[PDB]
């Protein structure tokens, strides 16, 4: 089975400098970009740093440029982040993902355990205005975010994600363009919206829709993230 | 005044008909090549560009009737055009021709250490050197070639103005690069042809053989006689003859002659180079259907 | 002994009653049609990286989407609108002259000399193409190829016999036999319940995929039939063959409605395809050409003037937006 | 390719087209010749470097600085009409024959004719095998080469009998530009790479004049 | 003397087929390509803004 497994957190002083591995099994890992993403503690996703398939184009977020980079080793399958001046601010919970770029593909399908990374002591402004939604099993709820510009373009694309993050786990793709169901996913979930406003539903709730979402942009770098949409039962 | 006279009565019709033979000629061959949907294999490319150089060669050729027919009308300008052109062109001619021998020869007797199952063998880095190289010979006709008015004559022409030193200098650059390298290149790689094909086995080795001696022979006959002049000229330059009228007259009225010789040589590459061929015979009849 | 003379008698009574329906021709009945004029269409893609000769090309029902087989052994995947290659597929063996697309999109088809009809997954969790099953079980080259579903393929071979799979299990459901000659195509009709197939023996017939009998049978070509497709609204069919013209057959009248022959055609048609509405009938002869057809006066509405070899696969979208061929020069192109 | 998932996407393409122009330049050393011939006529044993890999078997032995590949056809059972045009492109068809079989004679004859003289293959050369000399040699004392071949008027020696044998199948040609290299091999003869190596030379030899403009 | 007997089974099957005329055939035909003729962009040229290539 499709496996990502990270290792090389743990605890580092400031200034100092760290190496994550993200080591990949059971995938053709010659033929996927890679990012990473992280999570500060009880705060919420961000995009990190991309690389691409065989290497030729490299991104990464103002917030990390220069002093991270990212490089790959695809006969020994393995993913690496070279962080070299880490700040307070670089604490958090890092994720390796996977993305397949090519017509109709599902391009953040699967992502990581995770690594817990700790020191110790324009762009596309994406917006959730609700941050709990209390629900009971089998009613319908609904999800909305908005966005600064359009993400519908001259394809005819909306690049618009929803994922969905249950307790102790790592995040699930549900929608990847606006209304295509990711694989795997029950069909009780929907999509859609026009331009700048988006809404997720989800009918027939269950006990194990409990968790946050959120809602990103792949129109152009760097990517961004929603604030999240947390579920109450 | 005899060479003047011969000049203004010969010159005219002549161009004219190379000319008008040699845009027939080399144009239908460019049109031929450029019709092809498909990839061009490295001596179609080789073709084209020498039917190129040639097209251009004798584009230039009436401004040059007209010069020897009255004067140079069109100012010094057109003057360092013309030439610059004019000399790019023979030296691409000579150079084209020469890797045209050295394809065959690579294709033909290192036959099995070539083989490719059927892909583009892209040459254009060839062609490039080519052409850089013969705009690096032809940079003084840029930088000296203008329109002087004779005070002698009257006339106004374009000629060098170099010093005697530089015009032996651009004569002997003329002979090595136009006719010795190229002609010793064609004469090793087709001698050497003629070594493997007397040794093959097949029908078509006789048609190959001949093809190979009229190509030697026609470059060898058209453009040895000018350049044979040229070096009599260089000889009676440098002190080795005694100069006189009549002297200079013949030398002028053989120069002519040759050189009109050997623009004809450009005026018949087509039917060497291009329409003895079966494969660009049977391209012509594909495009006139169409 | 006397079953010959009993075939024979059938046979004069099959057309004794053909004959008998026969009362205006299709000709004469669209006499007072105004003709479509001269179609004019213009290449708008070419699509370039195959190596070898192509012999084989599939659309994808969403109408983007192109998957073709060449003979250098690869199988690639072309979004149309982009000319971006999606997929590129080695085959095992470099000898193919089918390929097929599923409707779903999620399987594709390969098949030609080795006598195997190979399946490939194009959906796995894996993002690589991988072989999913290979059908065995004919005798002689794989001639043509048609999914029906995720799990159900028609194919066609040089055994002068078709069949039909079961791609989970991999066994062969069905067998259709009765021709006398190599069966170089097949067309499925719209609704999924019939299929004809031309074969060596200048013949084609109509078979019940369900019951695996032999409709009805059509004859009239001179010669080996190359190509088969179904009219649009099913209830009729056109024939390609090396007799250098094309015939329309109609299933319900069960006889020969028209043929697209000229004088000046001399070689034989490799690809036949129809529009959307029904109208035109495209089809690619070795002349390096495909020729368009006023499929209901027999007019030649068009030329295709592209390529500079044998046109070996035609191909129409599901919406009729355009019109993709091959050929042996190792180019695709699109017609609009 | 404006949206930075569409830029993707091109990448992949390029990676894709990098990878199909790399495998064509690792399969360009290797000739492709078509083996003939009827059942038993030692076209399964011309060359003993094999190394061969129903339906369409391949052989893919190396010499000399090239790559062959020799594909056997048999086992079809089918018409040749409609995939003898998959190997329009092959270098030169290898064409084998026993001569110890004069039962199978005629066969073979009619299969050279049609072969020879195929549209398809009218520019491609022929590499004929006269296989098991040797059997010859011992099956003629015995059996003369008359009932065979009822017009045969020479003499009832090794020599003369392999020569007329040869002439037949030649006779077939009735075309220019196609020329018939015939060899006379045994089962002891490991020479037979050679022999295909320097006919495919020739081959490559005459089609490089006919590209080059020099025919 | 066995392989026969099907061959005249088949054209048994084959001859008991309700045919019908060609003239209500054709017509069939010719209504089809009718009714569905506005939307053949092959038939007739779709505006360039509507046309994907
Ligand atoms: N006495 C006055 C004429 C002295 C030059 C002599 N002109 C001719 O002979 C005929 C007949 C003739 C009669 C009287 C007056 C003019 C001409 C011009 N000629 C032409 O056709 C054109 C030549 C030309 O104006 C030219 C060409 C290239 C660059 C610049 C100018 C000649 O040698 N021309 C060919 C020669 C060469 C030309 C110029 C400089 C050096 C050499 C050459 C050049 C390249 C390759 C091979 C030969």
């Amino acid at each position: 089975d499709v496996q990502l497994v990270e290792s090389g957190g743990g605890l580092v002083q400031p200034g100092g400098s760290r190496k994550l591995s993200c080591s990949a099994s059971g995938f053709a890992f010659s033929s996927f970009g890679m990012h990473w993403v992280r999570q500060a503690p009880e705060k919420g996703l961000e995009w990190v740093a991309y690389i691409s398939s065989g290497s030729g184009t490299i991104y990464y977020a103002d917030t990390v440029k220069g002093r991270f980079t990212i490089s790959r080793d695809d006969p020994k399958n393995t993913l690496f982040l070279q962080m070299t001046s880490l700040r307070s601010e670089d604490t958090a919970m890092y994720y390796c993902v996977r993305s397949i770029y090519y017509y109709g593909s599902s391009p953040f399908d699967f992502w990581g355990q995770g690594t817990t990374l700790t020191v110790s002591s324009s762009d596309i402004v994406m917006t959730q205005a609700t941050s709990s939604v209390p629900v009971t099993p089998g009613e319908s709820v609904s999800i909305s975010c908005r966005s600064s510009k359009s993400l519908l373009h001259s394809n005819g694309n909306t690049y618009l994600y929803w994922f969905l993050q249950r307790p102790g786990q790592s995040p699930q793709l549900l929608i990847y363009r606006m209304s295509n169901l990711a694989s795997g996913v029950p069909d009780r979930f929907s999509g859609s919206g026009s331009g700048t406003a988006f809404t997720l539903t989800i009918s027939r709730l269950e006990a194990e829709d409990v968790g946050v979402y959120y809602c990103m942009q792949h129109l152009e770098y760097p990517l961004t993230f929603g604030a999240g949409t947390k579920l109450e039962l | 005044d005899f060479s003047l006279n011969f000049d203004r009565a010969f010159l005219p019709a002549l161009y004219s008909l190379l000319f008008l033979l040699g845009l027939l000629g080399n144009g239908a061959v460019a049109a031929v090549l450029l019709s092809r949907r498909t990839a061009l294999s490295s001596t179609d490319t080789f073709l084209l560009h020498l039917a190129v150089a040639d097209t251009l060669l004798v584009l230039t050729l009436p401004l040059w009737a007209v010069d020897a027919a009255v004067q140079w009308v069109f100012g010094s300008g057109l003057c360092k055009v013309a030439g610059a052109l004019f000399n790019i062109n023979f030296y691409a001619g000579a150079l084209l021709l020469a890797c045209i021998s050295f394809d065959r020869y690579l294709n033909i007797v290192h036959a099995t250490q070539l083989y490719r199952r059927g892909p583009p063998a892209r040459v254009t880095l060839t062609c490039l050197a080519v052409w850089g190289l013969c705009l690096l010979f032809a940079l003084p006709d840029f930088i000296f070639l203008s329109a002087h008015h004779d005070e002698r004559l009257n006339a106004t022409h374009c000629q060098y103005n170099f010093p005697q030193v530089g015009r032996t200098a651009l004569r002997v650059l003329q002979l090595v690069a136009g006719f010795l390298l190229p002609l010793l290149v064609m004469a090793y790689c087709y001698a050497h042809i003629l070594a493997v094909l007397l040794v093959s086995r097949g029908q078509r080795r006789l048609r190959a053989m001949r093809l190979v001696v009229v190509v030697v022979v026609a470059f060898a006959l058209c453009w040895t006689p000018y350049h044979l002049v040229v070096l009599v000229d260089i000889l009676m330059d440098l002190g080795a003859l005694a100069r006189n009228c009549g002297r200079e007259s013949r030398v002028d009225v053989a120069k002519s002659v040759t050189s009109g010789l050997g623009y004809m040589h450009c005026c018949l590459n087509p039917l060497l180079y291009a329409f003895v061929g079966v494969k660009f015979r049977e391209r012509m009849w594909m495009l006139l259907l169409r | 002994d006397q079953l010959r003379q009993e075939a024979e008698q059938l046979k004069n009574q099959i057309r004794d009653a053909r004959k008998a329906c026969a009362d205006a021709t299709l000709s004469q009945i669209t006499n007072n049609i105004d003709p479509v004029g001269r179609i004019q269409m213009r290449t708008r893609r070419t699509l370039r990286g195959h190596l070898a000769k192509i012999y084989a090309m599939h659309w994808g029902t969403d109408s983007r989407l192109l998957v073709s087989a060449s003979q250098d052994g690869k199988l690639i995947i072309w979004d149309s609108y982009t000319t971006n290659k999606v997929h590129a597929i080695p085959l095992r063996s470099s000898w193919v002259m089918t390929c097929a697309y599923a409707p779903s999109g999620n399987y594709v088809a390969c098949g030609g000399l080795d006598n195997i009809c190979s399946i490939y997954n194009l959906k796995t969790r894996e993002g690589n193409v991988r072989v999913s099953r290979e059908l065995a079980g004919h005798t002689g080259y794989l001639s043509c190829c048609r999914f029906l579903d995720d799990n159900q393929i028609v194919t066609s071979s040089g055994d002068t016999t078709c069949a039909l799979w079961d791609i989970e299990t991999g066994q062969q459901t069905t067998t259709f036999t009765g021709h006398t000659g190599d069966v170089m195509s097949l067309s499925l009709a719209p609704d999924t319940r019939l299929f004809v197939s031309g074969a060596c023996d200048a013949s084609a017939k109509l078979w019940d995929v369900r019951e695996g009998m032999c409709r009805q049978t059509f004859t009239g070509h001179e010669s080996d039939i190359n190509a088969i497709c179904f009219f649009p609204n099913g209830n009729a069919f056109a024939t390609g063959s090396d007799d250098a013209t094309c015939r329309l057959f109609d299933l319900r009248a069960d006889q020969e409605l028209m043929t697209y022959s000229h004088d000046n055609i001399i070689c034989g048609i490799t690809s036949v395809s129809f529009s959307k509405s029904g109208r035109l009938l495209l089809a690619g002869y070795d002349d390096f050409n495909c020729n368009v057809w006023d499929a209901l006066k027999a007019d030649r509405a068009g030329v295709l003037a592209g390529h500079d070899n044998r046109v070996s696969c035609l191909g129409v979208t599901d919406d009729g937006m355009a019109v993709a061929t091959g050929s042996w020069d190792s180019f695709l192109k699109i017609w609009n | 390719t404006l949206s930075a998932e569409e830029r993707a996407a091109l990448e992949r393409s390029k990676a894709i087209e990098k990878n199909l122009k790399e495998d064509g330049i690792s399969a360009a050393k290797d000739v492709k010749l078509l083996l003939l011939g009827a059942d038993n006529s030692g076209k399964s044993t011309i060359v003993k470097q094999m190394k061969i890999i129903t339906g369409i078997v391949e052989t893919h032995f190396t010499f000399k600085n090239l790559h062959f590949r020799l594909f056997d056809v048999g086992g079809q059972r089918s018409e040749r009409k409609k995939w003898i045009h998959c190997f329009e492109d092959v270098t030169a068809i290898i064409f084998c024959v026993d001569l110890s079989d004069y039962n199978r004679m005629h066969e073979s004859l009619m299969l050279f004719d049609s072969i020879c003289n195929n549209k398809f293959f009218i520019d491609t050369s022929i590499i004929l095998f006269l296989n098991k000399k040797d059997l010859f040699g011992e099956k003629i004392k015995k059996s003369p080469l008359t009932i065979c071949f009822p017009e045969y008027t020479g003499p009832n020696t090794y020599e003369d009998a392999a020569a007329y044998i040869q002439a037949q199948f030649e006779s077939k040609n009735r075309s220019p530009n196609k020329e018939i290299y015939c060899h006379m091999t045994c089962a002891t003869d490991t020479n037979n790479a050679q022999v295909i190596f320097d006919a495919v030379t020739d081959i490559i030899i005459a089609n490089n004049l006919r590209g080059c403009g020099l025919y | 003397i066995a392989q026969a007997r099907k061959l005249v089974e088949q054209l048994k099957m084959e001859a008991n087929i309700d045919r019908i005329k060609v003239s209500k055939a054709a017509a069939d035909l010719m209504a089809y390509c009718e009714a569905h003729a506005k939307e053949d962009p092959l038939l007739t040229p779709v505006p360039a803004s509507e046309n994907p290539f």
